[PDB]
DNA sequence: GTGATATCTGCTTTGGGTGGGTGGGTGGGTTGAGGCAATA
């Protein structure tokens, strides 16, 4: 009675929070913020609201400080005083949505995280907030909220049974309730679930492990185990950056010892973090966002601008920023009617002399681009670059896993030290280059992968340093891999001593400027905002080439081979860099590109002309 | 129509205030102003009433049905009745408004009322919602609508007449 | 309980149609083909009951209990005895679930207890079990017969009973089974894994587990692609007391169907009437329909819709074998759409299975073992190769392959069989496939002035293994580079009709069907300025539909040999053979073996399958001898 | 009336993957593919 006094008091004040609270001034005007998201999300079918714990606070402190220090049961509280909320908001209803839907509550805050190392047993039941990289995700499976039991002797049936949250099970009545008189004693354990009377909810499991830079010197990430459930399911993917809302809990499995438990130490424990709240890193568009966005692509310099804004701390290299901005966009895939595709995504090959930013500019894609992947060429094998066979320790069955062009599908993919990569390795790229797909027939699976990425390679000469006259010797790579690369740059450190002297002024200006407080640069954009306008513009535009850019691009194509063919007949030697089809293609997608920065449907003759510029300074004078 | 237009109407209801001048008797076209003596309570209309507050000239008193009590009683019948039932202003979410964001200092325990004809405004704009779905979903060619105020019926009125007239040339294609 | 018997008397009455009669005939045929399940379309219901069609969908266990009550009542007011016959009559579901369509990624918790049609591609199988439904048994002392039946959580009225069997009488009298009068039903379980073209980026295929039970078992095996209409459900489970709360769920399918042409008098006419109109140009407008996005490579075209229409195997009284399939193997500079010709033929041929020569091994060629999911059982699974059997691989990147890998595909590339003795196995696999393969010379781009043996670098052996070779060169010349340029910016140009003007392909795709039949034939293709060019159009092309409905009819017919066709075969190989320095420029690309005259052989069949001709005539054999001249031989440039 | 001693009751077992890989492979499970060091 009291105890339930003290909930009902409780819930109450919930209930009031969620009624009252508003947001504005008296001089403009005021918004009951919790109840009409809770309308609206109610009559879009989605039943769910975020409530902040600021707001909380704000109303009634006493409150927020029993959700931090006892989460569990006062969530629940607030669970029950949101639906009541929500049947008051929307109660006259329409026919076919008489009954009341549950409304899981998530939970924000604007507090400083805390790291998974500062995880303490004394922090053992209260809300946390944790920052990670999510590293797997399980499949979406089943938890029951409610269970029906029955007896099996004598039919007996107990119903609407509430389970426990989380990673927690239940069980079941050791004895019957049945009359003693009459019928033979019922037998223990007599109860079974009944599968059609179960509400159950989808659930996953999730990896999260630490930051980078939180990591202690010499020391191998850690990671946690997350439970999602309900509209925190299958919202996150490998590889996102996550700030996490959670209670720190423990797996509370059967009591009993059962097939004779024998832990190497006793009184052990497996925690695990119950999720109430996820928000996405940058490291859906608002309308707003939007608007933004498409007055960017709007802009008569646009190109400039963005080209100025990619690795803006690199002194030079104009052309290879311009043609990496290219590769970030992307061309146009398509798909003709009889099956074949062509691929839109465009690789760039640096090539060049030590200390040239080769791999800062890697690095840089790598933050910018939406999704990109880092690895090195040296630390890679032709298993990990695409996709491996390993055996399940649950199952004792073959799987598969991705490997970095498949955790790049959709992105960038920069392999640095390009030519320390084995020979069997690299082969193994080829066709993932062009067709964009894995196939893989090993240990009975034979099966076909999606990767669609961008390569972004760089690389050394064979003697180190760009030697004139060894002429042809310094490349190495077969002409296969050579012709699947859109534009190759050859990089020389030249010296001159105008540009030196200006190259270190820079250098020691940005190391200067490192104690700087961070500002703002007008002629930029920053890289969270680049990084949402080339997702944004990805997903907007696929522009196709004009009839009259077309003629264009088909006569300089033409003189194009034929020069190409000219010096190798002159030169006795057939070139390292070829000149075929593909080249005639990635000119093509080039010119998408640049018409995607600026959301046009339609690739004009400025654009090809643009494009034959860079084929121009990159693989055309690499060739002669 | 807009929201500010039926703003517009809404400001010509009269209520009541106390000046702090000494004025005439103003003979306005749309009717007389009695005198205006300080200390003193007189009925104008609402635009009157907010723009003398504004001016720091007035202290507005609240209507007579903006009391908790009779709130919370509204509120119930509202929510137990089927209908919509009969409202204590025809302006009442427009009166409460621009009363409570102007003169919140006037009128004690505003903060009740607010909550209070924001219950009553949420319940209306539900039975409209399960209106219009009635009507398109038995294909009706006529509804009542008592006691609706024109607040309410401007939030959503033109999305439905669009979705009628639609409904209605796709009820009527065969006809030659 | 006053539902359940309302469900049944509106399923009865539903089924009861002879006052339209298509349910009452559909009963009646599944009297006569001895069958104990009927197929209902959802439709039919939905337009005759409609709340009795949403009840169904959306509490799929009870209301399809009552369905097959009245089923089986209806069937016995037709005719008793057969229903005396079967245990139990089942409903099977088709037509269209509004939002019951889904994958394995979109299946949740929210169709739980409900019907759902899921489509995806069958990853494993299991074997065929019996489950005991009814036991039977006699007591000889008494001389009395007592009945027992069974139940699971995957039956549809999901209860635990005990596995044990009665073995004495409340009397202490001892029991034997009746195993004959017994009844038992096949049961099996297979996986069903989203389209990979479907997953989102980044993401692997999600699955689903599914149970067959009854005529459903056997009705799929793992590469197939399939569509199954069933219940969805959890299996709750227990342990010393104590549930996790966490549930397996289950698909109990109702309906599986494959995703064969058939054929209608219309399209038998048009088949004939196209074959009788030209002789010697059907085979040629074939082929240059083959890619259509491809500029021309014509031999090569040709030599492929032979290797689709392939030869006729001979089997002899003595039992010696001569294999049928034809193989083919392209080198290529880099650029030249082998691999785009390669993937079409994996587009377009009923059985198609890609391999690539980095990423494959002899182990997931040939077939692999493992341990049985139930009793861990040493069991076969079967590898590309065998999947391919009477099919197509396609292998690219061939010279990648390691050498060990290779000469795991000598044997199915010559005799179609696979040889397992391993794992205290012995079997033979038939893998009786056709081999296309595209491979890069040794030095990457094919060096002129160096002989074909010397860029191509493979064993002879091998070589001889494939019916026919083509080197396919890179040559810059002005004219071809003008074609072909003008050919590929038309593609990139050109916009499908339903698409827009600035729309981008998606990364992924949500389910688009929405019925078990396509709501949605010509011979030739409608014109399009992008895709055929603005030329006068005196070339016509065949269409894809019409094409693949030809070769499924061509591929059946097995012609004869003539004695003039078999003359001019011999005198061809003769001089094929004897032949030595025919051109003092001229290098052989492969040896000149009896294997020859059989692929000339082949190919004249293959080209006579084409006509549709019972005969192979002269033509054909000439056809067939242009084709190995021009792969056979290459001329080497003097500098 | 106490000491056996006969009857009754509840626990958990099995090897198994819905019982974990945050138990451990010195507690025990074929087949294949994938990194190493030494190798040629
Ligand atoms: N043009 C430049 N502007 C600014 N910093 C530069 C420039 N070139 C080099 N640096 C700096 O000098 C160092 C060059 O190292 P980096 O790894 O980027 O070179 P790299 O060209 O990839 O060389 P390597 O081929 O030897 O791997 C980095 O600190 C980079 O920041
Ligand atoms: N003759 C052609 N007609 C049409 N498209 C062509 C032609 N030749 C090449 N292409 C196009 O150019 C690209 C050639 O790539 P593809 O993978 O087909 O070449 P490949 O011969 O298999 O090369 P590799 O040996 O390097 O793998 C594809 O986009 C293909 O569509
Ligand atoms: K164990
Ligand atoms: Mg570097
Ligand atoms: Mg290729
Ligand atoms: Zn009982």
């Amino acid at each position: 009675d009291e105890g339930q006094a003290r909930k009902s008091q409780l819930q109450r004040r919930f209930k009031e929070f969620l009624r009252q609270y508003r947001v504005g001034t008296d001089r403009t005007g005021f918004t009951f913020k919790y109840r009409d998201e809770l309308k609206r999300h109610y009559n879009l079918g989605e039943y769910w609201i975020e409530v902040e714990m600021e707001d909380l606070a704000s109303f009634d402190e006493d409150l927020a400080d029993y959700l931090y220090k006892q989460p569990a049961e006062h969530l629940q509280l607030l669970e029950e005083a949101a639906k009541e909320v929500a049947d008051e908001v929307t109660r006259p209803r329409p026919s076919g949505e008489e009954v009341l839907q549950d409304i899981q509550v998530m939970l924000k805050s604007d507090a400083s995280p805390s790291s998974i190392r500062s995880l303490k047993s004394d922090m053992m039941s209260h809300l946390v907030k944790i920052p990670g990289i999510i590293i797997a995700a399980s499949a979406v499976r089943a938890k029951a909220t409610r269970i029906s039991i029955q007896c099996r002797s004598c039919r007996n049936t107990l119903t609407n049974i509430a389970m426990r949250p989380g990673l927690e099970g239940y069980a079941l009545p050791r004895k019957c309730n049945t009359d003693q008189a009459g019928r033979p004693k019922c037998p223990l354990d007599p109860y079974f679930i009944m599968p059609d009377k179960c509400k159950c909810v989808d659930f996953q499991t999730l990896k999260l492990q630490e930051l980078p830079d939180a990591v202690p010197h010499g020391e191998m990430p850690r990671h946690m185990q997350l439970y999602c459930d309900r509209y925190l399911c299958d919202k996150v993917v490998p590889g996102n950056r996550v700030t996490i809302m959670g209670i720190y809990s423990i797996k509370k499995f059967g009591l009993t010892t059962s097939r004779g438990r024998d832990r190497v130490g006793v009184g052990i424990r497996s925690s695990y973090i119950r999720v109430l709240g996820i928000q996405v890193d940058t490291d859906a568009v608002s309308p707003q966002e939007e608007e933004e966005f498409r007055r960017l692509a709007a802009l008569p310099n646009v190109y400039e601008v963005i080209s100025k804004s990619i690795a803006p701390s690199i002194f030079g290299g104009t052309d290879m920023k311009k043609a990496i901005a290219c590769l970030l966009f992307g061309g146009s895939r398509k798909r003709l009617p009889d099956g074949l595709t062509r691929r839109g995504d465009i690789n760039l090959l640096m090539l060049g002399d030590p200390g040239t930013a080769k791999s800062q500019l890697l690095k840089f894609v790598e933050k910018c681009s939406p999704i990109g992947v880092y690895t090195s060429g040296k630390g890679s094998s032709a298993a990990g670059l695409t996709a491996s066979v390993m055996r399940d320790p649950s199952s004792r069955n073959f799987i598969m896993e991705g490997g970095a062009m498949v955790l790049a599908d959709g992105g960038v993919v920069c392999i640095d030290e390009f030519d320390k990569m084995r020979e069997d390795d690299r082969v193994a790229i080829h066709e993932a280059m062009e067709q964009q797909t894995i196939s893989i027939a090993k240990a009975g699976i034979t099966t076909t992968l999606n990767s669609r990425c961008s390569v972004l390679a760089a690389a050394n000469s064979v003697f180190g340093r760009w030697d004139e006259t060894k002429g042809e010797d310094n490349i190495d790579f077969m002409p296969t891999i050579l012709s699947r690369f859109d534009m190759i740059f050859i990089v020389k450190d030249e010296h001159n001593e105008e540009r030196d002297v200006m190259l270190a002024k820079h250098v020691i200006t940005l190391h200067v400027s490192a104690l700087t407080q961070t500002q703002a640069v007008e002629g930029e954009i920053d890289l969270a905002k680049l990084k949402k306008f080339i997702a944004y513009c990805r997903v907007k535009c696929g522009p196709r080439l004009s009839a009259e850019a077309a003629e264009k691009l088909k006569n300089r194509y033409i003189i194009m081979r034929s020069g190409a063919r000219q010096h190798e007949r002159d030169s006795d030697r057939r070139s390292s860099i070829p000149i075929t089809v593909r080249q005639l293609e990635a000119i093509v997608r080039i010119a998408e590109a640049l018409s995607k920065m600026k959301l046009q449907p339609f690739a004009t003759e400025a654009d090809v002309e643009e494009a034959l510029r860079l084929f121009q300074v990159s693989t055309l004078d690499a060739a002669l | 129509m807009d929201a500010a237009e039926v703003e517009f109407l809404a400001e010509k209801e009269l209520v009541t205030i106390i000046p702090n001048f000494s004025l005439d008797k103003i003979y306005l076209i749309g009717g007389d102003l009695g005198p205006f003596n300080p200390g003193l309570p007189v009925e104008v209309p609402l635009w009157l009433a907010i723009n003398l507050k504004q001016r720091q000239k007035c202290r507005l008193l609240p209507p007579e049905w903006m009391d908790v009590e009779k709130l919370e009683k509204m509120r119930d019948h509202e929510r137990k009745e089927e209908t919509f039932t009969p409202m204590p202003s025809p302006y009442y979410m427009e009166l409460t408004k621009l009363l409570l964001n102007h003169a919140s200092d006037n009128i004690p325990k505003a903060d009740e009322i607010r909550t209070l004809v924001k219950d009553m405004w949420d319940t209306r704009i539900a039975k409209l919602r399960v209106s219009a779905d009635s009507f398109v979903r038995q294909q009706e060619a006529h509804a009542k609508l008592d006691n609706l105020t024109l607040m309410e019926i401007n939030t959503s009125g033109t999305f439905l007449t669009q979705a009628l007239n639609h409904m209605y040339k796709l009820r009527t294609n065969l006809q030659p | 309980d006053v539902e359940l018997r309302e469900a049944q008397r509106d399923y009865l009455d539903f089924l009861d149609d002879e006052e339209q009669g298509i349910y009452q005939s559909k009963v009646r045929e599944l009297i006569s083909d001895n069958q104990y399940r009927l197929i209902v379309n959802v439709n039919d219901l939905r337009r005759k009951n409609e709340k009795r069609a949403n009840r169904l969908l959306n509490n799929a266990f009870e209301e399809l209990v009552a369905f097959q009550r009245a089923l089986k009542d209806f069937v016995a007011s037709i005719d008793a005895t057969y229903a005396k016959q079967y245990e139990e009559f089942y409903v099977g579901l088709e037509g269209s679930f509004g939002s019951k369509h889904v994958s394995p990624r979109t299946l949740t918790s929210c169709f739980l207890s409900c019907v759902v049609c899921v489509e995806g591609i069958v990853t494993k199988c299991s074997l065929v079990r019996p489950k005991v439904v009814r036991s039977v048994h006699y007591c000889p002392a008494t001389k009395k017969t007592i009945e027992r039946r069974y139940s699971d959580l995957t039956t549809l009225v999901a209860f635990p009973s005990s596995s044990v069997y009665p073995t004495k009488d409340e009397e202490n009298n001892p029991l034997e089974t009746e195993y004959g009068l017994s009844v038992y039903k096949d049961h099996q379980t297979i996986t069903i894994q989203e389209m990979p073209e479907k997953a989102p980026a980044g993401q692997l295929p999600r699955s689903v587990d599914v149970i067959l039970d009854d005529d459903l078992v056997d009705k799929a095996k793992p590469g197939d692609r399939v569509q199954v209409v069933g219940t969805y459900r959890c299996l709750p489970g227990k342990k010393g007391g104590y549930t996790s709360g966490t549930f397996r769920t289950v698909l109990i399918a109702c309906n599986v169907k494959q995703m064969q042409p058939s054929f209608s008098a219309e399209d038998i006419a048009k088949i004939k009437k196209f074959s009788k109109t030209r002789s010697k140009d059907i085979f040629d407008q074939l082929a240059k329909s083959l890619a259509p996005s491809i500029h021309g490579h014509d031999y090569v075209k040709k030599a492929i819709l032979c290797l689709l229409l392939g030869g006729v195997e001979r089997d002899l009284e003595n039992g010696s074998h001569i294999r049928g399939d034809i193989n083919i193997l392209l080198i290529g500079d880099p650029s030249v759409a082998k691999s785009q010709l390669l993937r079409y033929v994996l587009c377009t041929a009923p059985r198609a299975i890609p391999t690539t020569g980095r990423g494959s091994s002899g182990v997931g060629l040939t077939a692999a073992v493992t341990t049985d999911q139930e009793t861990g059982e040493r069991r076969l699974e079967a590898g590309a190769m065998v999947l391919a059997d009477r099919g197509v691989v396609c292998i690219d990147e061939f010279d990648k392959m390691s050498d060990m890998d290779r000469t795991a595909i000598h044997e199915v590339m010559e005799q179609g069989r696979v040889t397992i003795a391993k794992a205290g196995i012995h079997a033979r696999l038939n893998a009786r496939c056709s081999v296309l393969a595209a491979a890069n010379p040794v030095y990457g781009r094919y060096d002129q002035y160096k002989t074909p043996m010397e860029n191509i670098g493979l064993q002879d052996s091998l070589l001889s293994r494939f019916d026919l070779l083509f080197i396919m060169l890179d040559q810059m010349d002005p004219e071809q580079d003008r074609e072909i340029s003008d050919h590929v910016l038309r593609m990139h140009r050109y916009r499908a009709p339903g698409e827009q003007d600035g729309d981008a392909m998606p990364l992924g795709s949500a389910v688009d069907i929405l019925a078990t039949d396509d709501p949605n034939t010509q011979i030739y293709e409608k014109h399009d300025n992008l895709l055929h060019g603005t030329k006068k159009k005196k070339e016509k092309m065949v269409s894809a539909a019409f094409m693949k409905k030809y070769i499924h009819v061509a591929k059946i017919i097995k012609p004869v040999l003539t004695q003039e066709s078999a003359t001019y075969i011999a005198e061809e190989y003769s001089r094929l053979r004897s032949q030595d320095s025919m051109s003092s420029d001229t290098a052989r690309t492969s040896p000149v073996t009896a294997r020859t005259l059989e692929t000339l052989i082949r190919l004249a069949t293959a080209h006579a399958k084409a006509r549709m001709s019972k005969t192979v005539d002269l033509q054909d054999a000439e056809e067939a001898v242009e084709l190995v001249q021009y792969a056979y031989f290459k001329k080497v440039l003097e500098k």
